[PDB]
């Protein structure tokens, strides 16, 4: 096509729906991770993560409003993934990596799983 | 904006 | 902080989210341009559009699964819109700047009205 | 992957 591109626009979406998380504006549903639980967008989550891809395209699953994660899933790996959703940026550090990785494998977002691999490859 |  | 970033995550979420469209996966709107009607996230509309922001933050429209807007929308201009908001690529063309713009003016989209201004000026 |  003869398209212009806006440069900023997806960073710009991106930041618009973490603000639309933070303020807990139509979040359909509530990811429970142990003790822990964590509010977010169906569509977010299916656009980041294979896992929850074939989740919410499940006919019944798609209509649920709770989803409990596997009891081994580390609350705070989640949450360091599910802020890397929202923004593109990773806290990744030597006392949170192995829970990370463990988590970005069972949630199927090879990106983070390769990040993951190259920063403990780099330490042994 | 840009010719992408 | 001491994050790391992942260059083309809002982009690929971007990509994702427009997939989901395609297929009418958990579209939760349809939006009424005269006899024309387009399906969408309200999430991906509100982080795009003033106006979309304005009425889902609505303690009552934010609950309707109907929007019309006003009868002088054109359905092609809107339509160049939500393929904008859903790629960040704008197309926009002599034929249809005008519809363009005046879309783009009534959905709040001030980087849109911006290169529309701007195209306008050249041309004169 | 970038420092921010
Ligand atoms: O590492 C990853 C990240 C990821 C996201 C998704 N998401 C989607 N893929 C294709 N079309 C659609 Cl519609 C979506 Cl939402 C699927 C697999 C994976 N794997
Ligand atoms: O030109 C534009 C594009 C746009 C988007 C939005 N969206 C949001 N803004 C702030 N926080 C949130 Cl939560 C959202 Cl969703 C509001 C105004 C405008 N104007
Ligand atoms: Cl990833
Ligand atoms: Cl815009």
């Amino acid at each position: 096509d003869s398209c212009i591109q806006f440069t900023r626009h997806a960073s710009d979406v991106l930041l618009n729906l973490n603000r639309l998380r933070s303020r807990d504006i139509l979040t359909d549903v509530v990811i429970v991770v142990s003790r822990e639980q964590f509010r977010a967008h169906k569509t977010v989550l299916m656009a980041c993560s294979g896992l929850f891809y074939s989740i919410f395209t499940d006919q019944l699953k798609c209509n649920l409003s709770v989803i409990n994660l596997d009891p081994e899933i580390n609350p705070e790996g989640f949450c360091i993934l599910l802020d890397f959703m929202y923004t593109s940026r990773l806290n990744l550090r030597e006392g949170n990596i192995m829970a990370v990785m463990a988590t970005a494998m069972y949630l199927q977002m090879e990106h983070v799983v390769d990040t993951c691999r190259k920063f403990i490859k780099a330490s042994e | 904006w840009v010719i992408p």
